[PDB]
């Protein structure tokens, strides 16, 4: 009766945004990203990539509830480096990593194929 | 210079009561000069240790060696003051009790200080003249390094 | 009558042992699941060679306000109290909570369970009732994760 | 039945000259049935 | 009892302004003796009411925990002497009661 539609797990119906920004007030230079209609597949990547940055203090993510398809990521940087720019830099480094991985996988497959 | 205790120690017993915990061992040590019995708990997998090993212990209120208080926050990017990083294995916690041999009328002759580093404890027996630096409910650091 | 029970309580025990340690990222992940966290990562119990947090320190973050509690673990050897090492407890018994920070000892039914003078009992009697609710929720969430 | 108690509830407890309580074992009698009035009336039976 | 004949332990526990007034001003001494006598007859009443030495009893406020909270909230150092006149405690507890 109440089983949610399967497509709901990733689609965005009209009335919500993919990203919303919230400035945490507890500690200065902190942000609370609220990526929507995603899951651990992205949260783990984002946490791992952010944690590698030398100039970011805190980085983590949580799903508020497994049934609700939402994730919250908190990032705290030094007082000279906005969290939004850290997020963007992490994403760009990620894109470069995945493009390089795809290219090298192509090379490996071509080499294996005679 | 913020150093609350300077002494060289030697370890005789790795764990007299047995291997209670896998990754922790209770070192029993005494000094060479001050004659100060020392009990201490130390991570093993992170930092190997065996019998007959000579090290020098240091306990300071701050690692900055400038007198300025740290206020107890984690800041890996604040390495500018060149904290006491010479020593090889560092741990951090607060003292919680200070027993002694005080009588009703006589001042203490031997002061025993207990400290808790998030579970890993010590016991520092010795003369009161060597332990007056400690004050109950005060944050302190532990410092370690091997000697030839 | 409220009490930590099932996976949380056993996981609390295995999380409060001395042997347990946490890397940086694990500590960030655990702190994320808290709700009353002030937002300041506490100083790690271990600095060099690499930062390791102790589970007792995270639990100390979980405790609200400034609670003062003293309870004995289930497997407390009766000989410890009379003999030396009374306040050292080589078996890590004799749970002591000072200024709302966990100092030593593993937690079990006799400390977080449905028992008189339990840690949750003192939390209710001292801080209030809302803070106790936050305490319960924080314990369950962080220990599960 | 005749048996020395072990639990402190039924054991003789009194104030010593030093003021410290001392766990003193004294014989007690448990009887099936009740004849409480005559039992109290009987000699060498503590009425207290 | 709160003995004060030796006077050196009392010096260690308290401050000089306090110990000078305690070793003199015999009204204070008599007040402490009266408190001890009240405590003695209190102990007698406890022994009468509670046989079997059952010292476990249910009361509203956990006094030991309250004192511990006071200690670790005001950072009181047990080693150093305190500044707390015993008569202050006497009329304090009386007024509270």
């Amino acid at each position: 009766m109440n089983a949610p539609p399967a497509f709901e797990s990733f689609l965005l119906f009209e009335g919500e945004k993919k990203i919303t920004i919230n400035k945490d007030t507890k500690v200065p230079n902190a942000c609370l990203f609220t990526i929507n209609k995603e899951d651990h597949t992205l949260g783990n990547i984002i946490k791992s990539q952010l944690l590698k940055d030398p100039q970011v203090l805190f980085a983590g993510y949580k799903v508020p509830h497994p049934l609700e398809h939402k994730i919250i990521i908190r990032v705290q940087t030094t007082p000279d480096y906005s969290p939004q720019e850290a997020f963007t830099n992490a994403i760009t480094d990620l894109i470069s990593e995945l493009s390089l991985l795809e290219e090298r996988f192509r090379v490996a497959i071509k080499d294996k194929q005679e | 210079a913020g150093i609350l205790f300077e002494d060289i120690f030697d370890v005789k017993d790795i764990d007299p009561e047995g291997k209670k915990f896998d990754r922790v061992s209770r070192l029993h040590c005494e000094s060479e000069s001050f004659k100060m019995d020392l009990i201490l708990d130390v991570n093993i997998q992170i930092y190997p240790v065996d019998l007959g090993d000579k090290f020098r212990l240091v306990i300071a209120s701050t690692l900055y060696e400038d007198g300025t208080l740290d206020d107890g926050e984690y800041n890996p990017t604040d390495d500018r003051p060149s904290r006491a990083d010479q020593f090889e294995y560092v741990m951090y916690g607060k003292v919680y009790r200070i027993e002694g041999d005080e009588t009703s009328t006589e001042a203490a002759t031997r002061l025993s200080a207990y400290v808790s580093y998030g579970g890993l404890l010590m016991r520092l027996q010795g003369d009161a003249n060597n332990l007056h630096g400690f004050e109950v409910d005060s944050r302190v650091y532990l410092l370690m390094k091997k000697l030839a | 009558v409220m009490g930590i029970v099932q996976d949380t309580l056993t996981a609390v025990r295995k999380f409060t042992k001395r042997d347990v340690f946490l890397e940086r990222g694990e500590v960030m992940n655990l702190l994320m699941f808290l709700s009353t966290w002030d937002g300041k990562v506490p100083q790690p119990a271990i600095l060099k060679p690499r930062p390791l947090w102790t589970g007792k320190q995270i639990f100390s973050l979980i405790i609200p306000g400034h609670i003062n509690c003293i309870r004995t673990h289930s497997t407390h050897p009766d000989d410890e109290d009379s003999g030396p090492y009374k306040h050292i407890s080589p078996g890590d018994t004799k749970v002591v909570v000072e200024n709302g920070e966990l100092i030593m000892g593993i937690l079990c039914k006799k400390s977080l369970g449905t028992s008189a003078g339990s840690l949750v009992h003192i939390s209710y009697l001292e801080m209030g009732h809302d803070i106790t609710r936050l305490f319960y929720s924080n314990i369950q969430t962080v220990i599960n994760n | 039945y005749m048996h020395l108690p072990q639990t402190d509830n039924k054991k003789k407890i009194i104030i010593t000259e030093d003021g410290e309580f001392k766990a003193l074992q004294e014989w007690i009698l448990e009887t099936d049935g009740v004849s409480l009035m005559r039992v109290l009336s009987e000699k060498d039976v503590d009425p207290v | 009892r709160f003995d004060y004949t030796n006077e050196r332990a009392l010096r260690r526990t308290l401050q000089e302004d306090l110990v000078k007034d305690v070793l003199s001003n015999a009204h204070i001494q008599n007040e402490l003796e009266r408190e001890f006598e009240r405590m003695r007859e209190d102990r007698e009443v406890l022994r009468v009411i509670f046989p079997t030495g059952d010292s476990k009893v249910v009361l509203p406020c956990n006094l030991l925990r309250m004192i511990w909270n006071a200690q670790k909230i005001f950072h009181i150092n047990p080693r150093l002497p305190s500044d707390l006149h015993p008569i202050k405690v006497v009329e304090g507890v009386k007024e509270l009661s």
